[PDB]
RNA sequence: ACCUCGAUGUCGGCUCGUCGCAUCCUGGGGCUGGAGCAGGUCCCAAGGGUUGGGCUGUUCGCCCAUUAAAGCGGCACGCGAGCUGGGUUUAGAACGUCGUGAGACAGUUCGGUCUCUAUCCGCCGCGCGCGUCAGAAGCUUGAGGAAACCUGUCCCUAGUACGAGAGGACCGGGACGGACGAACCUCUGGUAUACCAGUUGUCCCACCAGGGGCACGGCUGGAUAGCCACGUUCGGACAGGAUAACCGCUGAAAGCAUCUAAGCGGGAAACCUCUUCCAAGACCAGGCUUCUCACCCUCUAGGAGGGAUAAGGCCCCCCGCAGACCACGGGAUUGAUAGACCAGACCUGGAAGCCUAGUAAUAGGUGCAGGGAACUGGCACUAACCGGCCGAAAACUUAC
RNA sequence: AAUUCCUUGUCGGGUAAGUUCCGACCUGCACGAAUGGCGUAACGACUUCUCAACUGUCUCAACCAUAGACUCGGCGAAAU
RNA sequence: GUCAGGUAGAGAAUACUAAGGCGUACGAGUGAACUAUGGUUAAGGAACUCGGCAAAAUGCCCCCGUAACUUCGGGAGAAG
């Protein structure tokens, strides 16, 4: 559950380690982004070294959030910090590997490359 | 017993727990007291159920009573007079029955008793 | 007693194990993948159980690749098809909530006698 | 027809589907009725069934009730309502004294379901109407929940009547429309429909057909 | 917020006339043998002599 | 320079709106230098919608990420007896400039009190009285109003129409959303001032043990009910009528022609039904039906006045998830309405006493223990009473 | 520039987005040497810009208690 | 202006208390809106606003360890 300017652990290995939301993309005047929906972010720390640098503006995916999720079996998934992987804009990671578990909600938002790619999914 | 729903009888939440053990101490030992009828109405379960506690007699009980009252020869004539008194009454041990209306407030007044039947 | 029993005494499940706040214990959920029934087990520490008869929940924890991960389910839930109680924790509490700010050797329970 | 039955609220609780979702789920008794009423076009104007519904003792029932309960031919009950049908044909089916329960309905049927709202007592604007509040800070003076500006300047020199105001909230009317009727437990007199019912518990509702998805 | 005029006659009186009071509805007792008439809910304080009948 | 100088408070933002259409989106079209996709321009259309930030005191404006779109305006440049107070317009101080100076500057900079118990209209709710040709009660019809109306993406159709290629639809179907609204409390989550536990300081209950008062409920960890959103569910429809622009049919005047002149049609989120709610003080005060349908006295017999009643209601009483009071709803001994009592669900988490192990702090057993509010079911034990107050009919005319 | 109207001057930094800010440039409307000029460690309830932490300031509000409001009895005003 | 019990405590601070002194002069009710004063708040964390205003936050003792700069005193309780 993700408003504009919450922070988000990078999940995978881009070379970013933290982002900044800019905008919940989805609807128009759409608030907040759960597991599965794609936030436009500026990146506001990363390796000095990666092809990813500071103050990048891109295309990310939320994979994991401390806020509880109702599934529809009634049952619920929660995490202990938010995460998100940098896609593009072809709705496929960047990054060439996924680190921590990672919420199920994007197999049925068509996010095949992440969940085949994550170690183990929830 | 449930709670005040609305503000707190004596003024605050602490005050009317020390007010309800203070009535039901004054109760407890002369058998009979007039109140303002809020006042009885609130103090009729609250007493009722230490004499429950007293009904019933174990050391754990007493030490209930003892933590809820705070007078020792009242907590005495409780297990050595009132409990024995009702141990066949199931329940309904008081009766509140209303009185004229104070003078310088015109508060409603009400008068609490023990029942003195069986 | 307790109005709805008659419509809840249907749909309550037998075959569950007692279990209590504190214990590790490995539940079975059947998932679909695209219409295939695979299971998979999620293997933790229940950390809260939420009363409620047919309403019941409860709460497990499990830390994997470094992030702790919370799921919550309904005791009779059918997705659910079996609970093992691996071992039995010794807890003074309902409710574990404190084992979500404490990592690692601190997070251990300690082993009822 | 525009079938429908007068009940009781008694809760709610959820099920699990076949395919193993949670549903929540209102349950309703919607215990017998018996029609002691007629209303047709050649006589009252319209075609309407009046139907009653609970159990009442005869001691608690007024004479005129009582005696327009015997023209009837039945038992008082402590509530009447009716259904506005439509035509003849449609009252063609109802006679009085007969019955109707819970097996009215099937599984999967959308009903309408008519109640009470909660009272909510009085209510200011933004609990009422969803007001936006003012700051908590930056120097706001006591309008911390206040609605502020109820028009303009001398022109038109007046509140112009429908302005939200604050005042009674709750106990009102409420159908709630296109919900599923999960399951109809027809040996225990009850229904389990999906979804949520306006009211109390122990409160009157009217579980009618839908229009807009019959 | 202040009166902008002098209130008139008729519309003083009109909710003037709000502040009454109503008399209570008494019951008759018999206490010591002769009757008193006391609102119905004091009666059973009247019927075991805990109000003062003057 | 027409009202206001015995006072009409001045910018921007907030809250809350309301109306126009000169339409930003969505809807209907005509012409194109319109192949399609996408446009240009004009016409019709005001139902709903019309984002969050950075920079700036900002309006304006520049930009960032979106969006179907981020419309323009009137209302004392709407709204300070509704808020603010950054701007502007006192008194302090300083810079630059002008002045001999006191000082001044549509120059700049730092600081700088925002009063009011609502009388009347207006508006949002709630009662009391009388009326609706006897007195009451149950269910209703609806004239007349109010509410609501938004919209995207993906997939079939279809890589099809069209096009050299790139590109790529009309129309019709299917799936899932965004924002908004309403009800609700099963789930999630919040809160919890008479729930449970741990605990520090101090005092007390003679002392030990066990507890209590106070320190924000002392603090801390959980927490059923109720209220609730961050939660759950549902909604905006379908269809019909009359149409706008526009498209016509059959057609004279005017031998051909023309949507018009006589006549007949198609035609949109706009209008009328439709959906939801209020609704007979709707004075044309309505309809269906049930109940009571009676009992005297005076004034002087014409009408009135008084009184006792029925059916019914009101107060008193026991309450409510109904509530500012009032009203509303339920109960009132032919009674489960509330409290107590018993049991269950639930919350806390394993009471006290004893025994035991250890030098001890402490641990184990007795034992899912003890405590406990709201939820459910039993139970007349306690209160709902040896009870008062209101409250029922002229006739006349014609038709029958 | 507490000084620059022109002006949101120009270039770099900083932000996703920089009319403030920092470092410089010199076209100083209209700086300038005891009405001192330029620096300066320590100091400041001074003015300005930024980061971390923290949060009901906000998204977006909900709930609890107390004093009023509200009801009953007593007394009992006011500006107008 | 004088006197200055106890227990924690550095303390004449603060919490609770002793002796001593008060309960100080309208009350009784009641879960309305709204105002005031306290409390808690999922996820986010300045996105609010003229401005982090107001709240939240740090806070004590003992060890370890402390920067540019400096007028050689400091900065310093730096920070950690
Ligand atoms: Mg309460
Ligand atoms: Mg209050
Ligand atoms: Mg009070
Ligand atoms: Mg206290
Ligand atoms: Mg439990
Ligand atoms: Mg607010
Ligand atoms: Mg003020
Ligand atoms: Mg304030
Ligand atoms: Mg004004
Ligand atoms: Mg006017
Ligand atoms: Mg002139
Ligand atoms: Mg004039
Ligand atoms: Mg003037
Ligand atoms: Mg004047
Ligand atoms: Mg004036
Ligand atoms: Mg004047
Ligand atoms: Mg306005
Ligand atoms: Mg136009
Ligand atoms: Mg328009
Ligand atoms: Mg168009
Ligand atoms: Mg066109
Ligand atoms: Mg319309
Ligand atoms: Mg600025
Ligand atoms: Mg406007
Ligand atoms: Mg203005
Ligand atoms: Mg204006
Ligand atoms: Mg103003
Ligand atoms: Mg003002
Ligand atoms: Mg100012
Ligand atoms: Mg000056
Ligand atoms: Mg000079
Ligand atoms: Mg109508
Ligand atoms: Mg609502
Ligand atoms: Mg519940
Ligand atoms: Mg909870
Ligand atoms: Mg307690
Ligand atoms: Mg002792
Ligand atoms: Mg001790
Ligand atoms: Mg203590
Ligand atoms: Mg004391
Ligand atoms: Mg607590
Ligand atoms: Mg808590
Ligand atoms: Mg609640
Ligand atoms: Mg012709
Ligand atoms: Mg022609
Ligand atoms: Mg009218
Ligand atoms: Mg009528
Ligand atoms: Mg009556
Ligand atoms: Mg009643
Ligand atoms: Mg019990
Ligand atoms: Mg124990
Ligand atoms: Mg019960
Ligand atoms: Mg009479
Ligand atoms: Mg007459
Ligand atoms: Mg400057
Ligand atoms: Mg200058
Ligand atoms: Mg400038
Ligand atoms: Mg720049
Ligand atoms: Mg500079
Ligand atoms: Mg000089
Ligand atoms: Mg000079
Ligand atoms: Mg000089
Ligand atoms: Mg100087
Ligand atoms: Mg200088
Ligand atoms: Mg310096
Ligand atoms: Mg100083
Ligand atoms: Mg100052
Ligand atoms: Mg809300
Ligand atoms: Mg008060
Ligand atoms: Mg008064
Ligand atoms: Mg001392
Ligand atoms: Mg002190
Ligand atoms: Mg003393
Ligand atoms: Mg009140
Ligand atoms: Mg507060
Ligand atoms: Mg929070
Ligand atoms: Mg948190
Ligand atoms: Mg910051
Ligand atoms: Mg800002
Ligand atoms: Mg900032
Ligand atoms: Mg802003
Ligand atoms: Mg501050
Ligand atoms: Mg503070
Ligand atoms: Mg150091
Ligand atoms: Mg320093
Ligand atoms: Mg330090």
């Amino acid at each position: 559950m993700i408003q504009q300017e919450s922070r988000l652990k990078v999940a995978d290995n881009t070379g970013a380690k933290e982002i900044l939301c800019i905008r919940v993309l989805g609807g128009s005047s759409r608030r907040y982004a759960g597991i599965g929906d794609v936030i436009v972010a500026t990146v506001k720390d990363a390796i000095p070294g990666g092809n990813v640098k500071r103050g990048d503006v891109v295309k990310a995916v939320v994979v994991r959030t401390v806020k509880e999720r109702r599934r529809a079996d009634g049952s619920y998934i929660k995490f202990d910090e938010n995460a998100a992987v940098i896609i593009k804009n072809d709705n496929d990671p960047r990054g060439t590997r996924i680190f921590g578990p990672v919420g199920r909600e994007l197999r049925e938002k068509k996010f095949m490359k992440i969940v085949s790619l994550a170690p183990e999914v929830l | 017993p449930k709670p005040t729903k609305g503000p707190r009888l004596g003024g605050s939440s602490s005050h009317q727990s020390a007010l309800l053990a203070n009535l039901a101490t004054s109760l407890f030992e002369h058998g009979r007291i007039k109140t303002t009828e809020p006042k009885a109405r609130a103090l009729r379960p609250y007493a009722e159920k230490l004499i429950t506690h007293a009904k019933k007699g174990a050391l754990h009980n007493r030490r209930e009573v003892m933590k809820k009252i705070r007078d020792k020869d009242v907590v005495h004539t409780l297990f050595a007079e009132i409990g024995p008194f009702y141990a066949d009454r199931n329940g309904g041990y008081t009766r509140i029955i209303k009185v004229e209306n104070r003078k310088g407030d015109n508060a409603p007044m009400a008068v609490i008793e023990l029942v003195r039947e069986k | 007693m307790n109005t709805l029993d008659f419509v809840d005494q249907a749909s309550l499940r037998d075959d569950i194990p007692t279990f209590s706040p504190g214990d590790t214990v490995n539940v079975h959920v059947k998932v679909i993948e695209g219409s295939k029934e695979r299971i998979q087990v999620f293997k933790g520490v229940v950390i809260r159980r939420q009363g409620g008869g047919i309403s019941e929940t409860f709460t497990v924890r499990k830390e994997s690749y470094g992030v702790g991960v919370e799921r919550t389910f309904p005791v009779h839930s059918p997705n659910i098809d079996h609970i093992d109680v691996l071992t039995r924790g010794d807890v003074r509490r309902a409710k574990l909530y404190y084992l979500r700010e404490l990592r690692g050797k601190k997070a251990k329970i300690k082993e009822k006698r | 027809a525009r079938k429908g039955i007068l009940g009781t609220k008694l809760g709610m609780t959820q099920v699990f589907d076949e395919n193993n979702k949670v549903v929540p789920v209102t349950v309703v008794k919607a215990g017998p009725n018996v029609v002691t009423r007629i209303r047709t076009t050649e006589r009252d104007g319209y075609s309407a069934v009046q139907l009653a519904y609970g159990e009442i003792s005869p001691r608690k029932v007024i004479k005129p009730v009582a005696g327009q309960f015997a023209a009837a031919g039945v038992n008082p009950r402590r509530h009447v309502a009716e259904l506005r049908l439509d035509d003849e044909a449609a009252v063609a089916e109802y006679e009085v004294g007969q019955e109707l329960t819970a097996e009215i309905f099937s599984d999967g049927a959308y009903v309408d379901v008519t109640g009470t709202s909660k009272g909510k007592g009085f209510a200011g604007t933004m609990k009422r109407h969803g007001f936006r509040g003012q700051g908590a800070a930056h120097g706001a003076q006591a309008v911390h929940r206040r609605p502020g500006s109820i028009g303009g300047c001398a022109t038109p020199g007046r509140v112009f009547k429908g302005t939200r105001m604050s005042g009674r909230m709750g106990n009102d009317r409420v159908t709630t429309q296109n919900l599923k009727v999960h399951k109809v437990d027809a040996e225990n007199g009850v229904l389990l429909i999906k979804g949520a019912i306006p009211g109390r518990n122990g409160g009157l509702v009217v579980v009618r057909s839908a229009i807009k998805r019959g | 917020a202040v009166p902008k005029r002098r209130m008139s006659r008729a519309n003083t009186r009109s909710r003037r006339a709000q502040w009454k009071a109503e008399a209570p509805g008494l019951v008759t007792v018999s206490v010591a043998g002769q009757q008193r008439k006391v609102p119905r809910r004091l009666l059973k304080a009247a019927r075991l002599g805990l109000v003062d009948l003057d």
